[PDB]
């Protein structure tokens, strides 16, 4: 009723997670779904985003290359596949969703956010 | 004491799109509008309310820089009393403007084969804008009595359509990026001189 | 809000599909077309597919928009083009049989062959076959074998197959709301709603009967001319009163004469006007003549050519290594890129067909401005009309001596003006009965006026009183000899040849009108004079938002079609065949037959 | 982070409290709005202030968001127990074409 996201997730470095986001609810084929990480005890971070009704996708200058963001809108699901960081990739991934009000000014999320997966990568 | 940075707004490699045309401020620095005039390789700059010699002496309190990428046919809208796609829905200039405007083609930077569908324009939208008035909604527009619920199909359609550049697309539909400068005067000291 | 506005809003989210959509259709189309491999055929087909479904995507989505509530006939034009369903409002049983005649009718015509029968391992095709045959032979035998060939061959592959073709499209028509597929054809040619202005489909067959009675004085003495000149070719086969035999009209059909000009010529010692020689002492490329054919139109003050003309299109022949289909088209790729295909020849010819491809571009350049359902020619004929008004206006003498192609030494006489209308009335006076029999047969078959044993008897009744041509093989209801023809074989519309014909001397003279000419109308250039180029150029700019009746009298001041204009170029030699007609007879005997022995 | 936000904030409950979001010139003085967020402790930030100066639907009057040129401020009123949290302020930035956010500031309340 509010999103639905895949559990918590323990990696290797050099394996690839791809954390799913499923319409939590409301309107989803319409609107842009972004990605925040929040590493454990450290602000928030922007990481890219998708207008899953076309295929575009913006990402941040810092998570570029790595990080591919795709929705199949049949499914009504996210996914975030992240390809491989070593060791301070871990961080707790929410999945926000994108309104983008008319006026001035710009993107504040919905308030729809995901549960947060944390994906942890370690060697342990 | 420090140089206004008109070339990093001029050299960045990515311009938004006009839907979510992209504001920059130039404030606290003394200004060397004498590069840009000078350059005269730009396919359209027009100044509006100010000649280009004068204004290099003239002292403003904050300049705003616009920087978004339209199409060729689609430049004459920015300008102030133009209607059209870019000027109802995209960006609107006021009738007052008082600042210049500054395009250059790009067909080879913006454009590649199979086209370039990056850059995004609001085909629809119920009301006009206002002057300098950003609409980056994707919300369905309604284009009929019934309601969409956010779905598409029959009077139900998404707002933000794609450019398609190609570089083999003719002259009046080759991406010509715009950079719509804007001066501004208060009761503030002024911050930009030259 | 309401049904008008939802079809503003509708055809604004169609059209910025479309031009996307279109654009991929034609650019893999060219891609094609410049060079033939077989991933460009994937391509041609992925792209050309994803546009045809989405002409029926939204055909379906465009006929919840009722015509009666809609008020302005700039968006009521697009919804009629676009609500029309054609071949999709049969059932699908019925849909692919259809579709499958037309690539059964194709393959018979491109790709069946007829075999001489002494050798039956060695064939011989159509092109460059049987064209080399009857356009370059001049015995009559073996035209005669070549008329009768690909008439037994392909002409009895084609008729059980041209019977359900009629069949079935009648009801592609009749669920349409139309009395026929004939109908279906005239639709382009309809307006409705625009009073004064106003054209019903049947008002055509009032036209083209009607102006056809007029071309019968300049025709039947065209007709008299040659028959005079082939009876002294062919001494034992033609009547001095009768028909001309069908194999010996210069190709398979009697469409063109141009390939008799040769044996029925007016002054045969006289040089023709050709620049061919001119041309390569002057060291021209193909470059260099659509250069000259680029400052055609900016003399009359129409734009010269984009930058994407000249960096995209195909000028020369790109060598032996890839292929093209080398039939010179204009493409209107959509979006202002504006391309010529054509493997240029340093020729007179490809330097008339210069003009005449450019034409069309300087056509589709004016209505860029048009949304896309209204970017096409104002009907079928306007769009063939405006480039052959530029090849006419470039093949006169005073255009040559303008640029230096004929020295200005040449003189100009009677005789050799009336080798160069006899020219062209082979080509344009002798393809207007033909097209007038086609269409008329056709229009006669898909109304049902003609009943299926007769398909081949009131054939060649049309031919021996509309035409003046003869059979010189008795045919049963066997053959089908209109589907041997490309555009009776592979649906088309056929009468886009006359009315074409009929517009571009109303062009012709009501801009030599405007460039103040003084003189006869052959020898009339456009060239210098930007009253008769912002003239035109005010219909070239409607696309068809305005109706064709309208775009007409923005250039000749009539709403109709029109001999008046034929009749004022060909009026030196209309009064020259008839002095050469003075001992023989003129007209034609319906009786008389090769094979009545 | 680009917008320069404090580390954290002290207050008593029942008083008031401002905290700071200060940008740059091509993120909040280029008159792109700024977003507040909440995030209470271990638990799925929510929307807090909505555009610049507004409410999403469910928070108290408490919250209230402004901004002055190059600043923001998210105007607390009234601390509460319940108001321990973290608080990112988000404003779009322009030379990234991104959606850049701030420092965080750990809201602590007094007393014991
Ligand atoms: C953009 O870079 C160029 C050199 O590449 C230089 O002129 C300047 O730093 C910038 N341009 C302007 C007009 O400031
Ligand atoms: C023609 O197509 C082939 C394969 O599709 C390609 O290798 C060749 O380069 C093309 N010709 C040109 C001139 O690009
Ligand atoms: C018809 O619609 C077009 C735009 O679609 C508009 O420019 C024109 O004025 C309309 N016609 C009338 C008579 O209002
Ligand atoms: C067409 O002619 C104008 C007028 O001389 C000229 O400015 C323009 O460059 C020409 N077009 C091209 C593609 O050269
Ligand atoms: C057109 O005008 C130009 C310049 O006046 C001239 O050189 C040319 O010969 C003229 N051509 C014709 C056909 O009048």
């Amino acid at each position: 009723q509010l999103l639905q996201q895949s559990g918590a997730e323990v990696k290797k470095p050099g394996s690839s997670v791809k954390v799913s986001c499923k319409a939590s609810g409301g309107t989803f084929s319409s609107y842009a779904i972004s990605w925040v990480r929040q590493a454990p005890g450290q602000g928030l971070e922007w990481m890219g985003g998708i207008i899953p009704i076309i295929g575009i996708a913006n990402y941040a200058q810092k998570f570029q290359g790595r990080v591919t963001i795709t929705a199949d809108k049949s499914t009504s699901t996210a996914y975030m596949e992240l390809s491989s960081l070593r060791s301070e990739d871990t961080a707790v991934y929410y999945c926000a969703r994108e309104r983008g009000y008319s006026g001035y000014g710009a993107a504040y999320y919905f308030d729809y956010w995901g549960q947060g997966t944390l994906v942890t990568v370690s060697s342990a | 004491t420090n140089l206004c940075p008109f070339g990093e707004v001029f050299n960045a490699t990515r311009f938004a799109s006009v839907y979510a045309w992209n504001r920059k401020r130039i404030s606290n620095c003394v200004a060397d509008y004498s590069v840009l005039y000078n350059s005269a390789s730009f396919s359209t700059f027009k100044c509006y309310g100010v000649s280009p010699t004068k204004l290099n002496d003239l002292c403003f309190t904050n300049v705003y820089a616009d920087s978004f990428v339209i199409r060729g046919d689609e430049v004459r809208q920015i300008a102030p009393g133009q209607t059209g796609k870019i000027a109802d829905y995209n960006y609107k200039l006021p009738d007052d403007f008082t600042g210049c405007v500054i395009a250059w083609n790009s067909n080879n930077l913006d454009s590649k084969v199979g086209g370039n569908y990056n850059y995004l324009y609001r085909l629809f939208r119920k009301s006009n804008l206002k002057p300098f008035e950003r609409d980056i909604s994707t919300e369905i527009y309604q284009a009929g009595s019934t309601p969409c619920n956010g779905v598409e199909g029959f009077n139900c359609y998404f707002p933000l359509q794609s450019y398609g550049f190609q570089p083999t697309n003719g002259v009046g539909y080759q991406p010509y990026r715009v950079v719509v400068l804007s001066f501004e005067l208060l009761h503030a000291p002024a911050t930009v001189c030259g | 809000s309401t049904i008008e506005e939802q079809a503003k809003t509708f055809l604004d989210k169609f059209n910025h599909e479309a031009e996307d959509l279109f654009y991929q259709s034609s650019l893999a189309s060219w891609n094609y077309n410049t060079n033939i491999t077989e991933e460009n055929v994937q391509n041609m087909n992925n792209a050309g597919d994803k546009w045809s479904a989405f002409l029926k995507e939204q055909s379906t989505l465009a006929q919840m928009y009722p015509l009666q509530e809609i008020q302005n006939l700039t968006v009521k034009l697009q919804l009629q083009a676009l609500q029309q369903n054609g071949s999709s409002v049969l059932s699908e049983d019925k849909s692919k049989r259809l579709n499958t005649i037309l690539n059964t009718m194709s393959t018979i015509y491109s790709t069946g062959k007829v075999c001489n029968p002494d050798n039956p391992q060695e064939c011989l095709l159509l092109e460059p076959g049987l064209n080399e045959i009857m356009a370059n032979s001049l015995d009559y035998n073996e035209r005669l074998w070549a008329w009768e060939s690909w008439r037994s061959e392909v002409g009895k592959q084609l008729r059980p197959l041209y019977e359900e073709y009629v069949v079935l499209k009648n009801e592609m028509a009749r669920a349409n709301h139309y009395e026929d597929y004939g109908d279906y054809w005239r639709g382009d040619y309809e307006v409705n709603g625009v009073d004064g202005y106003d054209y019903s489909r049947g008002q055509l067959i009032e036209d083209v009967e009607h102006t056809f009675e007029e071309i019968k004085p300049l025709y039947e003495h065209l007709h008299a001319y040659v028959r005079a000149k082939l009876m002294n070719a062919y001494p034992s086969y033609i009547s001095p009163i009768g028909c001309l035999p069908a194999h010996l009209l210069g190709d398979m059909w009697g469409r063109f004469w141009t390939n008799l000009y040769s044996l029925t010529v007016p002054f045969g010692q006289k040089p023709n006007i050709d620049v061919t020689d001119a041309m390569v002492d002057q060291a021209w490329d193909a470059q260099r003549i659509f250069k000259e054919a680029e400052k055609f139109f900016v003399s009359v003050g129409l734009p010269n050519m984009t930058q994407g003309f000249w960096e995209n299109s195909m000028l020369t022949d790109p060598g032996n290594v890839q292929k093209a289909v080398c039939h010179p088209t204009a493409w209107d790729l959509g979006k202002g890129d504006f391309r010529i295909l054509m493997c240029t020849k340093v020729t007179m010819d490809d330097f008339l067909t210069a003009h005449h491809e450019m034409g069309h571009i300087q056509y589709d350049m004016a209505y860029a401005a048009q949304p896309f359902l209204l970017r096409n020619g104002a009907n079928e004929g306007f769009h063939e009309a405006v480039g052959e008004i530029m090849s006419l206006s470039a093949a006169t003498p005073k255009h040559l001596k303008s640029i230096g192609l004929l020295s200005p030494d040449f003189q100009e006489d009677n005789e050799t003006e009336i080798n160069f209308l006899l020219k062209q009335a082979l080509t344009i006076v002798g393809t207007l009965p033909f097209t007038y029999m086609l269409e008329k047969w056709r229009w006669m078959v898909f109304k049902g006026e003609i009943p299926k044993d007769q398909w081949m008897k009131k054939w060649w009744e049309m031919k021996r009183e509309i035409v003046g041509v003869v059979e010189p093989v008795p045919h049963d209801e066997t053959y089908c000899d209109p589907a041997s023809l490309f555009h009776v074989s592979n649906d088309y519309s056929f009468i886009r040849y006359y009315t074409r014909t009929l517009y571009q001397f109303q062009f012709q003279e009501a801009l030599c009108q405007a460039a103040k000419h003084e003189g006869p109308l052959h020898k009339c250039d456009i060239s210098n004079s930007t009253e008769a180029g912002q003239k035109l150029f005010n219909m070239l700019r409607l696309g068809k938002s305005e109706p064709w009746t309208l775009a007409l009298e923005n250039v000749v001041g009539a709403k109709n079609m029109n001999v008046r204009p034929l009749l004022n170029y060909f009026e030196p030699l209309f009064t020259w065949l008839k002095d050469q007609n003075k001992n023989s007879f003129v007209g034609w005997s319906t009786d008389w037959s090769p094979y009545a022995d | 982070s680009v917008l320069t936000q404090p580390p954290s904030v002290s207050g008593a409950p029942g008083q008031r409290v401002t905290i700071s979001c200060t940008g740059s010139s091509s993120n909040i003085g280029a008159g792109y709005d700024v977003h507040w967020y909440q995030q209470l402790p271990g638990t799925a930030p929510k929307l807090l202030i909505y555009g610049n100066s507004n409410r999403p639907s469910g928070v108290p009057d408490r919250f209230s968001g402004s901004k002055s040129g190059t600043s923001a401020s998210l105007a607390i009123t009234g601390l509460q127990a319940e108001d321990e949290a973290d608080y990112y302020c988000q404003s779009y930035d322009s030379s990234l074409s991104g959606s850049v956010f701030g420092g965080g500031t750990k809201l602590t309340v007094l007393g014991q």
